[PDB]
């Protein structure tokens, strides 16, 4: 089971995280069954 | 499927009637650890998988 | 801590009530700490130990 | 889930992934009911020595 825990936080500090407390809620309990050991991260390009 | 290359179903989102499966003779193997077979038709289960 | 005596004697009953309270959760090297799981998912024969 | 005890209406704020609650035994002391969602509170049955 493949658990994704989210929390949306309006912020305005310019560069680095704040500092606070806020809990994640779990949004997704997903089946999967499968053996994860590596990930990579989704950008969108601007083209002009 | 092969012993080394053993399939693995996943059982989800399912009413299940087990007395079906007690109830058969054509089994010559019925052997439940971690639950009785006569109680499988009383309880809820998740991650189920054969 | 004027009356730390009377609080002292009432935190201790109240801790090892909780305490025992406590030790319902924990399952002594059995399958599950409820009875309950136990009588509906076994046979006596399994439900007896 | 398997017990014994009064069901009553609740006044606790629930949050949407929460379906019960826990007391220090363990044992459940509020539930969501399956198909109407809602919350009901479940207090043990009245017992005392005679
Ligand atoms: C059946 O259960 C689902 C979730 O448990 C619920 O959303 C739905 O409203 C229920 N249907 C009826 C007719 O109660």
């Amino acid at each position: 089971y493949f658990k994704i825990y989210s929390k949306h936080t309006p912020i305005n500090l310019v560069r680095d995280l704040p500092q606070g407390f806020s809990a994640l809620e779990p949004l997704v309990d997903l089946p999967i069954g499968i053996n994860i050991t590596r990930f990579q991260t989704l950008l969108a390009l601007h083209r002009s | 499927a092969s012993v080394y290359a053993w399939n693995r179903k996943r059982i989800s989102n399912c009413v299940a009637d087990y007395s079906v499966l007690y109830n058969s003779a054509s089994f010559s193997t019925f052997k439940c650890y971690g639950v009785s077979p006569t109680k499988l038709n009383d309880l809820c289960f998740t991650n189920v998988y054969a | 801590s004027a009356l730390g005596k009377l609080q002292d004697v009432v935190n201790q009953n109240a801790q090892a009530l909780n305490t025992l309270v406590k030790q319902l959760s924990s399952n002594f090297g059995a399958i599950s700490s409820v009875l309950n799981d136990i009588l509906s998912r076994l046979d006596p024969p399994e439900a007896e130990v | 889930l398997t017990g014994t005890g009064v069901l009553t209406e609740s006044n606790k704020k629930f949050l949407p992934f929460q379906q019960f609650g826990r007391d220090i035994a363990d044992t459940t002391d509020a539930v969501r009911d399956p198909q109407t969602l809602e919350i009901l509170d479940i207090t043990p049955c009245s017992f005392g020595g005679v």
